[PDB]
């Protein structure tokens, strides 16, 4: 558990990436839309990286229910005192990818959310209503789409 | 009246001349890539849960 350091570490990033093209081709005022911007980095972290913790436990298992026979096979060819390096090792193995690929989903699903709404739908919206609509629906959307 | 009688007209000097040097004359593709990438994600988590 105490590891969603690293979550709250990553769910951060993406959500400011866009203030380039906003302040290239929206050209939105960083000074004003600081307040904007606070709030859904905010949002965003906390929602994601409770979701990176969501899909993770959720899907661990199933690394295991693969691969346990061929980590077990290595563990070996390395009851009570073969059966340590179990806990101490194999739960880890199965962990450790479940977060990357978890994070990972995570990450390359919210891209496409911004860019379908900034440059698809709100083309014909005021820049300050174009931020403000694709990002809050964003970060919304993407943490109810983790909680499918 | 060289022209006219299509005479050479490179026998008549201009006054002076001057060179001028003429040097000659997103979005979709963003969601493009990151739709694609998504999409292989999918087969991938299809993959890995399959």
């Amino acid at each position: 558990a105490k590891s969603s350091a690293l979550f709250f570490g990553n769910a951060f990033i993406v959500s400011a990436i866009p203030i380039w093209l906003y302040w290239r081709i929206w050209h939105m005022d960083l000074i004003q839309s600081a307040v904007l911007y606070s709030v859904m980095t905010l949002v965003s972290t906390y929602l994601v990286a409770f979701a990176y913790k969501n899909v993770k436990f959720v899907l661990k298992h199933k690394v295991a229910q693969k691969r346990e026979d061929a980590v077990s096979k290595e563990v070996t060819r390395k009851r009570k005192e073969k059966d340590e390096r179990i806990l101490w090792k194999k739960n880890e193995v199965a962990d450790y990818e479940a977060t990357t690929f978890s994070i990972f989903y995570n990450n390359t699903l919210f891209l496409v959310v911004v860019i379908v709404a900034s440059f698809f739908i709100l083309k014909n919206f005021n820049p300050t209503v174009n931020y403000i609509l694709s990002i809050s629906a964003s970060s919304g959307l993407i943490a109810l789409l983790s909680t499918g | 009246k060289a022209q006219r009688n299509n005479e050479d007209i490179s026998i008549i000097p201009p006054l002076f001349t001057v060179s001028v040097d003429h040097r000659g004359t997103t979005e979709v593709l963003a969601a493009a890539i990151g739709l694609v990438i998504y999409y292989l994600a999918f087969s991938a988590k299809s993959h890995i849960q399959a």
